[PDB]
């Protein structure tokens, strides 16, 4: 049988959901955001044309 | 009814545009603003009226084409607030780019069009070229970046309500070609070998001049060591890349100085050549009603624009003024061709008064400039060149002429490739600049002279980026205009060295051109 | 303890999510002719910098793959 039927069989929704990862890592995500703002740092890589040597 | 009302409303719009362009003030800005509001209202009303119609069940071609072309509201499909914000964003971007001037804080300042472009096209110092390019890119791009995401979002919204997909399909539907992207990619791949050889020679010459500290044999040439602010048509000043300096090589820098050579008489010469080709002349009031020279004050025009037609069937003016130069001749011939293209389909309805394809405009504008740039035509006009007698002069002329019309093909592909990639959501905001340099390292052979971090909206230097014009219409021209010349040189009765063939009093060639270019968009 | 364990498992898995999305994207683009042969490494490193945010520690020239 196709993939969606099995995916519903294990879980219940025939869709690939990324919310499970987010809820799994929610405490770490919150703590890490708090630490990042406390340390005063910017996300991303806004110096993309950078190479150590 | 649409034709009848559109004629007058667009005549008023173009008159207001001229009044702005030649008389830049606050009153002209206000008049253009509220007439833009008026034309947006009229086009929204008539598009909404047309949307009650159906085009498929209609049994005809001309009216079906008119209805299909007027089904879309373009930028008038937005609600009141969204349309107002989009127009304000466009106006603010244009204003902050046109007046954008970068200079040393010591006090002396320079503007883009009059000096900076010239100040690098005549300079050969690494530091000065680097300072000019970096300062302009920094200032203009940083100024534009504050508004550009909003414009992208609003234009995507406008396309989505119009019926297209994220403003890429909207600009690609002007060509009516479902397979446009693949065809253009194939054309660029076919053009790759010659362009690569030219870039190899240019890198050789640049390493010969500047040494090896800045440019090395292996590696792309820096984007600012070429001659232009943007390197679209690089090394148009070829003194550093001359293959072999030859005695009979043309100068074309003094041949228009000791004879006076005012812009008026040179435009008359261009018109005389165009008439000798065998098409209808421009009505005489163009000469005594238009402006084609430097002003009497410090405020003349916007930085750069194109020919202006008032759609009234009487006004076919030209705005460009570039003092006296050889490239002045090529731009003047380009604008002559463009204005005659605007003029030739006067009899067609104003709904189809747009040309067969945005590329064809520049193609027909520039084919005659290509034909007149040959050394034989210059020998027949004010100059004494070797023509085709000496092959060395021929190869030198071919190199001078291929520094343009080639190394512009990759740029004309790249700009609209990047704009399509950013319009269709493939490029996230956070690296708006990065892809633009990656393309510069892939389609062209240029690298950033200084590490260009994010926050430097390097695509903001080009005038065609904030003005919202589809740059790729030039690429097709720079691919198709040559394909035109061949056919025209067929009517001359001889082919021989097609790189030196000339069109002059070839009546059948002009008749063939007119029997098709008159069709317009019908 | 919970934070340390979560950090270890995050390093295990969500540092691998981007590479898994990245390598097959590059291969899909290569197979469909969009990468040709002149620049096999440049597209790969541009994709690395776009998705995973890693830079070549030394200049990786064409011909290294
Ligand atoms: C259907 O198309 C035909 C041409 O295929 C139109 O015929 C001419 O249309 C132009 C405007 O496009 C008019 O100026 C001409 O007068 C028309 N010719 C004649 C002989 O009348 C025709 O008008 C179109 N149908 C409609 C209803 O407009
Ligand atoms: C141009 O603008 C000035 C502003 O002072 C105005 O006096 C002048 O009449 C305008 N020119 C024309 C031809 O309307
Ligand atoms: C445009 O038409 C609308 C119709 O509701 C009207 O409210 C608005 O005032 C018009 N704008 C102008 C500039 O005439």
């Amino acid at each position: 049988r196709p993939w969606p039927e099995a995916m519903q069989l294990i879980t219940g929704q025939p869709n690939m959901s990324a919310s499970a990862m987010l809820s799994y890592f929610k405490p770490l995500l919150d703590w890490l955001r708090t630490e990042n703002e406390l340390h005063g740092e910017k996300l991303g890589w806004p110096q993309y044309n950078w190479t150590p040597n | 009814e649409y034709d009848r009302t559109s004629q007058v409303v667009w005549n008023e719009y173009a008159e207001a545009n001229w009044n702005y362009n030649t008389n830049i003030t606050t009153e002209t800005s206000k008049i253009l603003l509220q007439k833009n509001m008026q034309i947006a209202n009229h086009t929204l009303k008539y598009g909404t009226q047309a949307r009650k119609f159906d085009v498929n069940q209609l049994q005809n071609t001309t009216i079906k084409r008119i209805i299909k072309k007027v089904q879309d509201l373009e930028r008038a499909a937005l609600p009141a607030q969204e349309l107002e914000e989009y127009n304000k964003i466009l106006l603010d971007m244009e204003t902050t780019y046109s007046v954008a001037t970068v200079c040393h804080p010591n006090g002396s300042c320079l503007q883009l069009e009059p000096d900076l472009t010239n100040v690098m096209a005549t300079s050969r110092k690494y530091e000065d070229l680097l300072w000019a390019w970096e300062g302009w890119r920094d200032k203009a791009g940083r100024a534009i970046l504050q508004f550009y995401p909003k414009y992208v979002e609003l234009i995507n919204q406008a396309a989505r309500l119009n019926g297209y997909v994220d403003a890429g399909d909207s600009w690609r539907s002007m060509y009516e070609t479902p397979s446009l992207e693949q065809d253009l990619e194939r054309l660029f791949q076919e053009l790759q070998p010659l362009y690569l050889n030219l870039h190899a020679y240019v890198r050789r010459a640049l390493h010969r001049h500047y040494g090896a500290q800045h440019i090395n044999l292996e590696g792309p040439i820096p984007a600012h060591l070429l001659g232009n602010m943007w390197a679209q048509t690089w090394s148009n000043i070829y003194d550093l890349v001359v293959p072999f300096p030859s005695a009979p090589s043309m100068d074309t820098t003094e041949a228009m100085l000791k004879q006076g050579w005012t812009p008026r008489r040179m435009f008359k010469e261009a018109d005389d050549f165009f008439t000798s080709l065998g098409l209808l002349p421009v009505p005489p009031e163009f000469w005594n009603k238009s402006m084609l020279e430097k002003p009497t004050d410090g405020r003349e025009v916007v930085c750069h624009a194109s020919a202006w037609d008032f759609y009234n069937g009487k006004d076919f003016r030209i705005k460009q003024c570039t003092t006296v130069n050889l490239e002045d001749l090529v731009v003047a011939h380009h604008e002559m061709g463009h204005i005659q293209y605007f003029m030739q389909y006067k009899d067609l309805p104003v709904a189809l008064r747009e040309g067969a394809n945005p590329g064809f405009h520049e193609a027909i504008g520039d084919v005659l400039a290509l034909s007149v740039s040959t050394p034989k035509h210059l020998h027949s006009l004010n100059l004494l060149s070797s023509e085709g007698g000496s092959d060395e002069h021929d190869i030198n002329f071919l190199m001078k002429m291929a520094l343009d019309k080639i190394a512009f093909i990759p740029f004309s592909y790249l700009v609209d490739q990047w704009r399509w990639r950013v319009f269709d959501g493939s490029i996230t905001k956070e690296n708006y600049n990065q892809e633009w340099w990656s393309l510069r390292l892939k389609y062209q052979g240029l690298c950033p002279p200084v590490p260009r971090t994010q926050g430097d909206f390097d695509p903001g230097a080009k005038f065609h980026i904030p003005s919202s014009v589809p740059y790729i219409r030039y690429f097709v021209s720079f691919i198709i205009q040559f394909q035109f010349h061949e056919a025209l040189c067929q009517a001359a009765g001889h082919t021989g060295p097609l790189h030196k063939c000339d069109i002059y009093q070839s009546k059948e060639a002009g008749q063939r051109l007119a029997t098709a270019m008159k069709l317009g968009f019908s």
